[PDB]
C-alpha cells in the first residue's frame, strides 16, 4: 500500500466511527405510526407535503411520530417501509355514529373506521405489534346519544341510551376485529378534549412492549 | 355520446389486438432451437461491504465500473470504491425514507428521495470538500419510485400518482409532464441513445415514451399484476419487465409485443429487480425468496443461482464494462459477484 | 368531466392504431446477431482469466 | 480557501517560536495538513505532514524531535513549534492543504507562508536551471527520478508545481496526467518511469517564474532544483 | 483400624466403606450418558443452528461449555470409583481432575448467576442499556469471568502425587483435616453469595411483573414458572453437600480430632451430597432449552 491508499483506509475508518456513533445513538428511540380516519382525532393528538414527522419527548425517552394521512395513494406499496414500528396509535372518533355519507359514498364513518382497523391490525407485515387505539370524541357523544338513539346502525341492541353501555359495545366491538388475540394487543383507551394523560398512556404501552420484547429476545417468554 | 365513445375505444383495441395477431409469425423461443446452450455458470463473491445499519433500497453503479452508490433506512447514501472496499463519501439525508438512487454518467451529481415527496440532487465534487444540497426539486404529490439522470441538467423522474417528469435543475420546475397511466408508477429506465424511456406502473402495463416531443408511443399489456422493475436491452430494440406473478417478461419495440415469459413452477415470490448483462445473453432477476436467479435470454432455461443472502434482494446492477453484478438485499450487506 | 377523457382515450388509441410493424421472426434473428456478434466482450459468460479480473 | 499564517519573524539561537495558521471557508476536519519550507533562494523542501482526526504525523530526517506541529479543530487552526532555533532553517514556511481519496488533488491550495530569519531518499534531478523564451512557443521540461514512482496499482506519483514572482505556488498537474481546477487546457504532462515531461503549448504572459515537480511514492517528500522560464 | 492417615501437619479420617463403589458408580454413568449428549445438542444446535448471537446466547453458551468440559472430565473419576480409591492414572491426572472438577462447578455457578441478573435489569429495568451492549461487552465479560474463576481455582494444580494409604490411593482435596484452609470458603461461600443474588433478583422480577399486571398472557406464567424453577433446581443441587460440611465443622470444633470412627456416618453420605452438585450439570441445559 502507498501513503495515499493508507490515508484512504484511514478516511474510511472514521467514517465507520462515525457511522457506528449515529447507529447507536438512533437505536435507543422508539417508533410510534399514526393513523386516522382523516380529521378525525389527530390534530388533538398531535397538538400537546408527504408525512409529517414529530420529535416530542417524556421522561427521559425519546419519541419519533409519523403521520401518514396525507398521501392518498396505494398504502400496501410502501407500508412495508413501517416494519419496525414499536407500536400503532389508531384514532377512531366516538361521534362518527350517525353522520353518514361524509365519504362520496353512502357508508357511515364508522364502518370505514372499521375496515381501515381490520386492514391495519391483520396485515401480513404488522404480525407482532400492538396497538394503541384512543377514541376521541367522548362528550359530543354523550349528547348525540341524548338526542339519538343508536339504530342508524349496529342492529344489535345496545342496551340503552347511556353513555356506560354505549361505549362498552363500541370498545368490545372494536377490540375484537383482529385475530392473533395472543401475538398482539389492544389498549383502548378513551379520551377527552380537556384530557391531560394521554402521554402517559402511551409511556406505559410503550414500557409494555419493550419489556415483551426484551422477555422474548432472552428466550424465556 | 360517451357510449358511443367507449364503444369506439373497444373496437379500436380489437383493432390493436388483431394487427398484433396479423403481425406475429412464430415465436423466439422456436426460432432459438439450434444455438448451444450457455451451460451452467458459477459466480462467486468477491468483496463484502457491510457498512449499513438498515434496509437497503437503492444502489447504482458509476460510469467508472468503479464505484458505487446506496442509500439505506436513515440518513445514509454512502458512496464506495469497490476495488479496494473503502468507502468514500458518507451522505446525511434530511428525510430517512428513501426508496431511489441514481449516479450522473458525469460522475459529479447523486439523486435521493421517496416518501419525503421531493427529489434532491446533490453535488460531490466542491471546493469546501463537504457534499452539499445542490437542488430540492418539488412538485409531485406521491412518492417517488424511481430517478435518472439524463445529463447534467436533465432529470426524468416517476411518482407514486400516475405521471413522470423531466425537470430542469438550475431552475426547479417539470419541463414536461407525462400523464397517461391509471395506477402509482413503479420503474423507470432510459435508453442508450437518450431519446426515448419506458415506464412501469401499479395497472400492468409498460408505457413507452418520447423524451422530447411528450407524447407515448405505445402501450405494452400482459402481466397479471403491477411490474416493479424494467431494463431496456444494450440494442435499445427490446427491454425485460419483472412483477409479483413470479413472472419476466421480454418485449420488442418494433413488433409491438411479448416475446418471451420466463417463470418456473417452484419460484412463486414476486421480482424486485431486473437488470441485463453486457452483450444480452444473460438475465439477471432478484427475487423475493432470498435469492438471485440468472436466465438466458435466448432460451428459457435457467443458468446458476447466486444464493448468499439472508434477507429479500432489492436491487441489483450490473457495470457498464460487464465485468461484475452487485446485489444489494434487505439485510445491511450488499455483495459483488464475479 | 365525462367527455374529455374517453376523447383523450379514443384519440390516443387512433395514435397508436397507426404504428407500422413488423415479423416476428425478424426480430428473433436481429436479437440473435446482437447476441452473437458480442460473445467474446461478455466476461460474465465465459470465464475470464484471473490474470486481469480486477476482483481478485 | 483562505489561510493565513502568523509567528515569523527574527529570533536568536536556542530559542523557541509559534507559528499559527488560520483556515476559513472550508472543512478543516476532513482536511490534512502540511508545513513545507522553502530557502530564500533554494528549492522547495518539506518539514512535517498531519493526517485528519491526528492519527498519523510524519516529520523530516532533519526536524524530528526538535519540530512539534499539532491543530486544533473546533477554533479551526495548526499550530507547529519550534525549539533549539539554529542557522539551517532561515527560510520562509508555507501550511498546504490535502485530502486522499480516489480522485482526489492532493496539495490543492497553498497559503502565502511567513518568513523566519535568525542571526535512503530518492533523489529528483531538474535538467536544466534557465531557459529563455517567446510567446507562442512550445516548452518541454524534464525531471529525472532514481526510482520507478509507478506503483504496482497502476498509479503514478508526481505533482508540478508552479511558482510565479511574489506568489503562493498553485497546481498544475497532479498524478502526473491529471490537469488541475481552474487552470488552462494548455498545460500537459506524459513520460513513463524515471522520465518526465510537462509540455506548455502557445504560451502567454503570466507564465514567467519557477516550475517544481514532486514524488509522492513515500515519505519525506523530495522536490526538485528548479527550473525557470525567462522572457 | 487407626483410620489415621495424617499428612502435612493434619490429621484426617479417610474411609474405605463398601456402599460407596456400591451406590456411586451407576448414577456416575447415567449422569455421564445424560449430560454429554445434551450439552453437545446445545453446542451443536447453538454452532451451526444460530444465525445471529445476542448477548444471552452467549452468555447461556459459556454455561455450556463448562458442562461440556465436566462431562468430558468425570470418566476418570468414576474409574477411580471403580477400584475403592485405588489412584492409578498417577499424579498429573489427578492434578488434572481435581482443577477441572473446580473449574466446571465455579463457572456453572457464576454463568447460571450472570443469566440471573441479566433477566433482572431486562424485566424491572426495561430501558436500561445494559440490554443494548454489543458482543464485544459479551466476550469481555465471559473473558474476565473465565480469568477470575481460572485464578482463584489455580491453588489445586500444585498438588502433590496421589497419596497412597496401604496399598490403596487417594486424590481428593476433601478430606476431614484439623486446620481448614482456603478452598473449603470456596465450598461455603460460593454456594451462599449467589443464593443471595439470585433470589433478590427472582423475587424483585415476580414483584414487578405482579404489579404491572401482566401476569393474564399465559407466556408469562409459564415465565414465572421456569423462574421459580432455576432457583429450586439450584438450591436442592447444591444444599446437601454444603449442611453436610457444616455438620463437619461442628464435630470438627466441638468434639475434636481424636477418634475416626464418629465420622464414619457422615463422611461417607459427603460423598454422595457431592455427587447432586454433578447433577445439576445434566440439569443446565434441559431447563434453558426448554424454555424456547
Ligand atoms: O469433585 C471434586 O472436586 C473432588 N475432589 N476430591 C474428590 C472429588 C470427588 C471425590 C473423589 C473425591
Amino acid at each position: 500500500l502507498s501513503a495515499e491508499d493508507k490515508a484512504a483506509v484511514e478516511r474510511s475508518k472514521m467514517i465507520d466511527r462515525n457511522l457506528r456513533e449515529d447507529g447507536e445513538k438512533a437505536a435507543r428511540e422508539v417508533k410510534l405510526l399514526l393513523l386516522g380516519a382523516g380529521e378525525s382525532g389527530k390534530s388533538t393528538i398531535v397538538k400537546q407535503t408527504g408525512i409529517v414527522e414529530t420529535h416530542f419527548t417524556f421522561k427521559d425517552l425519546h419519541f419519533k411520530m409519523f403521520d401518514v394521512g396525507a398521501q392518498r395513494s396505494e398504502r400496501k406499496k410502501w407500508i412495508h417501509c413501517f416494519e419496525g414500528v414499536t407500536a400503532i396509535i389508531f384514532c377512531v372518533a366516538l361521534s362518527d355514529y350517525d353522520l353518514v355519507l361524509a365519504e362520496d359514498e353512502e357508508m357511515n364513518r364508522m364502518h370505514e373506521s372499521m375496515k381501515l382497523f381490520d386492514s391495519i391490525c391483520n396485515n401480513k407485515w404488522f404480525t407482532d405489534t400492538s396497538i394503541i387505539l384512543f377514541l376521541n370524541k367522548k362528550d359530543l357523544f354523550e349528547e348525540k346519544i341524548k338526542k339519538s338513539p343508536l339504530t342508524i346502525c349496529y342492529p344489535e341492541y345496545a342496551g340503552s341510551n347511556t353513555y356506560e353501555e354505549a361505549a362498552a359495545y363500541i370498545q368490545c366491538q372494536f377490540e375484537d376485529l383482529n385475530k392473533r388475540k395472543d401475538t398482539k394487543e389492544i389498549y383502548t383507551h378513551f379520551t377527552c378534549s380537556t384530557d391531560t394523560k394521554n402521554v402517559q398512556f402511551v409511556f406505559d404501552a410503550v414500557t409494555d412492549v419493550i419489556i415483551k420484547n426484551n422477555l422474548k429476545d432472552c428466550g424465556l417468554f | 355520446e360517451l357510449d358511443q365513445l367507449r364503444q369506439e375505444a373497444e373496437q379500436l383495441k380489437n383493432q390493436i389486438r388483431d394487427a398484433r395477431k396479423a403481425c406475429a409469425d412464430a415465436t423466439l423461443s422456436q426460432i432459438t432451437n439450434n444455438i448451444d446452450p450457455v451451460g451452467r455458470i458459477q459466480m462467486r463473491t468477491r468483496r463484502t461491504l457491510r457498512g449499513h445499519l438498515a434496509k437497503i433500497y437503492a444502489m447504482h453503479w458509476g460510469t467508472d465500473s468503479r464505484l458505487l452508490v446506496s442509500a439505506s433506512q436513515d440518513g445514509k447514501l454512502i458512496i464506495w470504491d469497490s476495488y479496494t472496499t473503502n468507502k468514500v463519501h458518507a451522505i446525511p439525508l434530511r428525510s430517512s425514507w428513501v426508496m431511489t438512487c441514481a449516479y450522473a454518467p458525469s460522475g459529479n451529481y447523486v439523486a435521493c428521495g421517496g416518501l419525503d415527496n421531493i427529489c434532491s440532487i446533490y453535488n460531490l465534487k466542491t471546493r469546501e470538500g463537504n457534499v452539499r444540497v445542490s437542488r430540492e426539486l418539488a412538485g409531485h404529490t406521491g412518492y417517488l419510485s424511481c430517478c435518472r439522470f439524463l445529463d447534467d441538467n436533465q432529470i426524468v423522474t416517476s411518482s407514486g400518482d400516475t405521471t413522470c417528469a423531466l425537470w430542469d435543475i438550475e431552475t426547479g420546475q417539470q419541463t414536461t409532464t407525462f400523464t397517461g397511466h391509471t395506477g402509482d408508477v413503479m420503474s423507470l429506465s432510459l435508453a442508450p441513445d437518450t431519446r426515448l424511456f419506458v415506464s412501469g406502473a401499479c395497472d400492468a402495463s409498460a408505457k413507452l415514451w418520447d423524451v422530447r416531443e411528450g407524447m407515448c408511443r405505445q402501450t405494452f399489456t400482459g402481466h397479471e399484476s403491477d411490474i416493479n422493475a424494467i431494463c431496456f436491452f444494450p440494442n435499445g430494440n427490446a427491454f425485460a419487465t419483472g412483477s409479483d406473478d413470479a413472472t419476466c417478461r421480454l418485449f420488442d419495440l418494433r413488433a409491438d409485443q411479448e416475446l418471451m415469459t420466463y417463470s418456473h413452477d417452484n419460484i412463486i415470490c414476486g421480482i424486485t429487480s431486473v437488470s441485463f448483462s453486457k452483450s444480452g445473453r444473460l438475465l439477471l432477476a432478484g427475487y423475493d425468496d432470498f435469492n438471485c436467479n440468472v436466465w438466458d435470454a435466448l432460451k428459457a432455461d435457467r443458468a446458476g443461482v447466486l444464493a448468499g443472502h439472508d434477507n429479500r434482494v432489492s436491487c441489483l446492477g450490473v457495470t457498464d464494462d460487464g465485468m461484475a453484478v452487485a446485489t444489494g438485499s434487505w439485510d445491511s450487506f450488499l455483495k459483488i459477484w464475479n | 368531466a365525462s367527455i374529455a377523457q374517453a376523447r383523450k382515450l379514443v384519440e390516443q388509441l387512433k395514435m397508436e392504431a397507426n404504428i407500422d410493424r413488423i415479423k416476428v421472426s425478424k426480430a428473433a434473428a436481429d436479437l440473435m446477431a446482437y447476441c452473437e456478434a458480442h460473445a467474446k466482450e461478455d466476461p460474465l459468460l465465459t470465464p475470464v482469466p484471473a490474470s486481469e479480473n480486477p476482483f481478485r | 480557501v483562505q489561510l493565513v499564517e502568523s509567528g515569523g519573524g527574527l529570533v536568536q539561537p536556542g530559542g523557541s517560536r509559534k507559528l499559527s495558521c488560520s483556515a476559513s471557508g472550508f472543512a478543516f476536519s476532513s482536511f490534512g495538513m502540511h508545513w513545507v519550507r522553502q530557502a530564500p533562494e533554494k528549492g522547495l523542501e518539506w518539514v512535517a505532514y498531519i493526517s485528519s482526526g491526528s492519527g498519523t504525523i510524519y516529520y523530516a530526517d532533519t526536524v524530528k524531535g526538535r519540530f512539534t506541529i499539532s491543530r486544533d479543530d473546533p477554533k479551526n487552526t495548526l499550530f507547529l513549534q519550534m525549539t533549539s532555533l539554529r542557522s539551517e532553517d532561515t527560510a520562509m514556511y508555507y501550511c498546504v492543504r490535502s485530502i486522499y481519496y480516489y480522485g482526489s488533488s492532493p496539495f490543492d491550495f497553498w497559503g502565502q507562508g511567513t518568513t523566519l530569519t535568525v542571526s535512503s531518499d530518492i533523489v529528483m534531478t531538474q535538467a536544466t536551471s534557465s531557459v529563455p523564451v517567446t510567446p507562442g512557443e512550445s516548452v518541454s521540461i524534464s525531471c529525472r527520478s532514481s526510482k520507478s514512482l509507478l506503483h504496482s496499482n497502476g498509479n503514478t506519483y508526481l505533482y508540478w508545481f508552479l511558482q510565479r514572482p511574489g506568489q503562493s505556488p498553485q497546481l498544475l498537474i497532479y498524478r502526473m496526467s491529471n490537469l488541475a481546477s481552474g487552470v488552462p487546457d494548455r498545460f500537459s504532462g506524459s513520460g513513463s518511469g524515471t522520465a518526465f515531461t510537462l509540455t506548455i503549448s502557445r504560451l502567454e504572459a503570466e507564465d514567467v517564474g519557477v516550475y517544481y515537480c514532486m514524488q509522492h511514492l513515500e515519505y519525506p517528500l523530495t522536490f526538485g532544483a528548479g527550473t525557470k522560464l525567462e522572457l | 483400624q487407626d483410620h489415621f492417615l495424617e499428612i502435612d501437619k493434619k490429621n484426617c479420617c479417610v474411609f474405605r466403606d463398601d456402599f460407596i463403589v456400591k451406590v456411586l458408580p451407576p448414577v456416575l454413568g447415567l449422569e455421564f450418558i445424560f449430560g454429554l449428549l445434551g450439552n453437545g445438542l446445545a453446542l451443536w444446535i447453538f454452532c451451526f443452528h444460530l444465525k445471529s448471537w445476542k448477548s444471552s446466547r452467549i452468555f447461556l453458551f459459556n454455561l455450556a461449555v463448562a458442562d461440556f468440559l465436566l462431562i468430558i472430565c468425570l470418566p476418570f473419576l468414576m474409574d477411580n470409583y471403580v477400584r475403592r480409591w485405588d489412584w492409578k492414572f498417577g499424579d498429573i491426572p489427578c492434578r488434572l481432575m481435581l482443577f477441572m472438577l473446580a473449574m466446571n462447578r465455579q463457572g456453572s455457578i457464576i454463568f447460571l448467576t450472570v443469566v440471573a441478573v441479566a433477566r433482572y435489569f431486562r424485566v424491572v429495568h426495561p430501558h436500561h442499556a445494559l440490554n443494548k451492549i454489543s458482543n464485544r461487552t459479551a466476550a469481555i465479560i465471559s473473558c474476565l469471568l473465565w480469568g477470575i474463576t481460572i485464578g482463584l481455582t489455580v491453588h489445586l494444580l500444585k498438588k502433590k502425587m496421589p497419596i497412597q494409604n496401604g496399598g490403596a490411593n487417594l486424590c481428593s482435596s476433601f478430606s476431614i483435616c484439623h486446620t481448614f484452609q482456603w478452598h473449603e470458603a470456596m465450598f461455603l461461600l460460593e454456594f451462599f453469595l449467589p443464593l443471595g443474588i439470585i433470589l433478590f433478583c427472582s423475587a424483585r422480577i415476580i414483584w414487578s411483573l405482579r404489579q404491572r399486571q401482566m401476569d393474564r398472557h399465559a407466556k408469562i406464567k409459564r415465565a414465572i414458572t421456569f423462574i421459580m424453577v432455576v432457583a429450586i433446581v439450584f438450591v436442592i443441587c447444591f444444599l446437601p453437600s454444603v449442611v453436610v460440611r457444616i455438620r463437619i465443622f461442628w464435630l470438627l470444633h466441638t468434639s475434636g480430632t481424636q477418634n475416626c470412627e464418629v465420622y464414619r456416618s457422615v463422611d461417607l453420605a459427603f460423598f454422595i451430597t457431592l455427587s447432586f452438585t454433578y447433577m445439576n450439570s445434566m440439569l443446565d441445559p434441559v431447563v434453558y432449552y426448554f424454555s424456547s
